[PDB]
């Protein structure tokens, strides 16, 4: 039976290639091919934020597009003021191998969670004025990559069990669960609708998911690396791949297939840090050159460098209102470009 | 286990058989065109006056 | 009412004089820069080696109207104030970059002996104190000349400044002050660190021997130029000092010695030169830091 | 409007607060060592950590009045290639090794040698302890396996000079000791500028000596990196 299990999945496999194979009619390179190129982005170190200890590992803005929050090495989690340069607080941190941070949609909480396996939720906007824990979540056996606020009672997790989950902030507990990679998950992002959420995973795969059920229902496979990073498009469909492969993959759901590569015979390093900007034109991405390349994400040309960086570039985010870009490095130092 | 695992591969398989699969083209197209529509309201992409920059 | 000769004079000391003038000033100013930048990094030897650089450049500054004092006949005069603070300058500013290379060994000794202690003493702030107090106590220490007059001379076609051959008494005993707290202590601490960076480089188990006898003749160079540049001027300092304090009236000693303390007055001019190459221009890292400037 | 400067001030003295807790924080964390260990299930990884003192289990220990603080990642899966990136900045990779049976000092070569080519790993100054020396050393000694079987190189070699001088003078195990030391050499001491180092220690799970060895390996890899910092070499 074993055999023809295995001559089974064979074949539909087989049926799927197949399937893909006449669905591609066309490539995005092929479509966006007559549009007026950026150019040299030229951006500029307008702010120097320097109250970090060690590396930048992970950092997000909040909603008023003002006040961001950042997590680093050292165990910090440092809320600025970015108009005045300003610190409104300096949570501690239980565990400082901490990779993701949030910022809640309201402002009242912030997540941080890493290498403990626990998500952990603060207390942000009080009454008192001091920020303490609010709560805890458990229930992942692998470390945790990404964790964003879903709209303001619940919170998605990322993990390295292959898996990711939904949790009730109000009662404690992993609401669904969503499994089916074979490789570590590394970044994760949340639709604009909060309906669906997509993340890569160190298989060359990606899966799209469902929140209300537990259903996986896409699958993409286009590297021949680990995927490290992935961002949502604005619009709320497709996303974009980084890889060991040093080779930037852009997928869509749809199409349900690899559309877009970007990548050069110089870069050997791979990509750590993806997003995108508020229209989408623009296509950032960490490097282990210590630099940051400005691609166009219709064109696949390094249209800009963020030079500036010692060190490897392992963060990047925009605002809501798209007026700054910060960028966390293993420098220990965030700067806002403009 | 293994046999357990194969059911698993192929029904996971069946279910991604037959997802409705519409072409590349209007996607990358879609893409495009959500690109285009807010180009102006960008400060990344159109600079934006020291005036109304809060960080300059 | 001493007597006293030389030809060359008129371009002997000036001849050296000239030659620090021209060489040394592009390589301070560089060390001074390759300093300011090792100060952005937090760390304590750019302050240390900014101050070298600053005193170099000062001491450049005002050498040219000490090389015109003989180009006519040691008779330059220009006033009293003028000369008064001149001389001044021009016979401290040795004894400050003295005193910062021994600051700088001492530094250097710090971080290699003792790779994990003294936390507070290798900070900026304590580095901006340090040498704020050595240039006080040094103006303070060389302030002695300031009260008297700083226009003596004999009576023999000759009008002195800042330097009376038939010297008067208090110059003497400044003079046995400022060669021996002044020229050989830093000295002593200068290679005794040195001393105890190669003891602790020899030891190290991950280091080759190349290492160790590049790092060898890199301390070797730093140690051994010094003492050549300044010793005799200060030997014959010490001798005129000790012999007019014994007999002032022996004018032939000044008489014969004449020529010995200024071909050695030019001499020790050529630290300005050895300092800023010796300090920033050999090392690979600062060689990369001089690539950056 | 006086509460708009009554904001602003306020904002400065939150500021000033924030500032002095930063110092503070920079002094703790600039007085301290990070450290990373990397062993095998069967040879002692965990063990030392207990001699010597869900996911992590940190340990604390302090040499001569200086802050040591260890972390043991066992919590995770087989996969290693990832979470590994987060210490980059440890001041020493302590890479515990198995050398019990031959069929399990392959990968310890290959764990060693990918350790040592990796991006962040060149500049990090590992140290070999050769976790379960006494099982190599009684079971080679006892016969029954021939490491010729595993690296047809082992014959062709003598006893190295006192590497853990033993009452009984046998060169087969001292060899075999030094046939895995330059199996680990073949890239330890091959490829790398100098950066990096291999500090070879032989080890079992009973020594209560690897924390001061840990302690003057950092200060070897300190004075090597204060000699490229203070403009000395």
């Amino acid at each position: 039976e074993l055999d023809q299990l295995r001559q089974e999945a064979e074949q539909l496999k087989n049926q799927i290639r197949d399937a893909r194979k006449a669905c591609a009619d066309a490539t995005l390179s092929q479509i966006t091919n007559n549009i007026d190129p950026v150019g040299r982005i030229q951006m500029r170190t307008r702010r120097t934020l320097r109250g970090h200890l060690a590396k930048i590992y992970a950092m997000h803005w909040g909603t008023d597009s003002r006040l961001l929050v950042s997590a680093s090495q050292d165990g910090k989690l440092i809320i600025w003021d970015s108009y005045t340069t300003n610190k409104v607080h300096a949570i501690p941190l239980r565990s400082s191998w901490v990779m993701t941070c949030a910022y809640a949609p309201s402002g009242n909480y912030v997540a941080c969670g890493g290498l403990d396996n626990i998500c952990s939720i603060y207390n942000l906007k009080t009454r008192e004025g001091n920020v303490r824990v609010s709560r805890e979540l458990a229930g992942h056996t692998g470390y945790l990559s990404c964790c964003r606020f879903l709209d303001d009672n619940q919170i998605v997790t990322s993990s390295g069990d292959t898996t990711c989950a939904l949790w009730d902030i109000e009662t404690g507990q992993q609401t669904t669960t969503f499994t089916g990679h074979t490789g570590d998950v590394m970044s994760l992002s949340l639709a604009p609708d909060t309906r669906l959420f997509v993340s890569g995973a160190c298989d060359a795969s990606a899966k799209l998911w469902d929140v209300r059920e537990g259903m996986c229902r896409q699958t993409f496979t286009g590297h021949e690396s680990d995927i490290n990073a992935i961002c949502f498009f604005p619009n709320g469909n497709a996303f974009a791949t980084g890889s060991d492969d040093a080779t930037c993959r852009l997928f869509d759901l749809r199409a349900d297939q690899e559309l877009m590569t970007y990548s050069h015979d110089n870069i050997i390093c791979g990509i750590t840090s993806v997003s995108f900007s508020k229209s989408g034109r623009l296509l950032l991405a960490g490097y282990d050159d210590f630099n940051c390349n400005v691609w166009d994400a219709l064109k696949a040309d390094r249209a800009g460098v963020l030079a500036g960086h010692d060190n490897r570039v392992s963060c990047l985010g925009v605002t809501d209102d798209g007026m700054a870009v910060a960028t966390g490095s293993w420098d220990s130092f965030l700067k806002i470009w403009n | 286990a293994s046999i357990a695992q194969a059911r698993k591969l192929v029904e996971q398989l069946k279910m991604e058989a037959n997802i409705d699969r519409i072409k590349v083209s209007k996607a990358a197209a879609d893409l495009m065109a959500y690109c285009e529509a807010h180009a102006k309201e960008d400060p990344l992409l159109t600079p934006v006056p020291a005036s109304e920059n809060p960080f300059r | 009412g001493c007597h006293v000769d030389s030809r060359v004079d008129h371009l002997f000391p000036p001849s050296l004089y000239i030659f620090v003038i021209g060489v040394g000033l592009p390589t301070n100013c560089l060390a001074l820069w390759a300093a300011y930048r090792q100060v952005q990094q937090r760390n304590e030897l750019g302050v240390y080696l900014m101050n070298l650089s600053i005193a170099d450049l000062l001491y450049i500054c005002t050498l040219p109207l000490w090389v015109d004092y003989f180009l006519h006949h040691d008779n330059w005069i220009h006033g009293p104030g003028s000369c008064k603070l001149f001389g001044f300058i021009f016979y401290t500013n040795i004894y400050i970059s003295i005193a910062f290379l021994c600051c700088i060994s001492v530094d250097r000794y710090l971080a290699v002996a003792h790779p994990l202690r003294f936390a507070r003493l290798r900070r900026v702030k304590t580095a901006v104190a340090v040498s704020s107090v050595v240039w006080a106590t040094e103006l303070g220490a060389n302030s002695a000349p300031l009260f008297h007059d700083e226009l003596f001379r004999d009576r023999y076609n000759h009008t002195f400044c800042f330097e009376k051959f038939p010297m008067e008494g208090w110059v003497a005993w400044m003079n046995l002050y400022r060669v021996f707290v002044g020229f050989l202590f830093p000295w002593a601490l200068m290679l005794l660190s040195y001393r105890g960076i190669l003891r602790a480089v020899r030891g190290s188990v991950s280091t080759e021997r190349q290492e160790k006898a590049k790092i060898k003749r890199l301390a070797l160079s730093l140690i051994a130029i010094v003492l050549v540049c300044f010793a005799p001027y200060h030997v014959l300092l010490l001798s005129r000092s000790a012999i007019y304090l014994g007999r002032p009236w022996d004018c032939g000693f000044e008489e014969r010695v004449f020529s010995a303390y200024h071909s050695s007055l030019a001499f020790t001019s050529l630290n300005c030169v050895a300092d800023p190459i010796l300090y920033c221009l050999v090392n690979e890292g600062a060689r990369s830091d001089v690539a950056k400037a | 409007t006086e509460d708009q400067r009554n904001e602003e001030k306020a904002q400065r003295e939150a500021n000033k607060k924030i500032e002095k807790q930063l110092q503070k924080d920079k002094q703790v964390y600039r007085a301290t060592h990070r450290l990373l260990l990397l062993g095998a299930d069967n040879s002692g990884k965990s063990t030392i950590v207990k001699q010597m003192r869900s996911g992590i289990f940190e340990t604390k220990f302090q040499v001569d009045k200086v802050n040591f603080h260890m972390f043991d990642v066992g919590g995770q899966r087989d996969e290693r290639r990832k979470w590994i990136q987060c210490f980059n900045d440890v001041t020493a990779i302590i890479f515990v090794v198995d050398s019990s049976d031959y069929n399990r000092l392959q990968e310890a070569l290959n764990l060693f040698k990918s350790i040592w080519n990796n991006r962040w790993l060149r500049t990090i100054s590992v140290i070999l302890f050769l976790n379960k020396q006494d099982l190599l050393a009684e079971k080679v000694l006892a016969g029954k396996s021939k490491i010729e079987d595993y690296f047809p190189e082992f014959a062709r070699y003598t006893t190295p000079e006192d590497a853990t001088p033993e009452p009984g003078e046998d060169p087969r195990v001292t060899r075999a000791k030094y046939f895995i030391r330059d199996e680990f050499l073949r890239i330890s001491t091959a490829s790398g500028d100098g950066r990096h180092y291999c500090y070879p220690h032989f080890t079992c799970a009973v020594d209560t000596e690897n924390a001061r060895r840990i302690f003057n390996d950092c200060k070897d890899i300190i004075l090597q990196m204060n000699l490229r910092e203070y403009n000395l070499v």
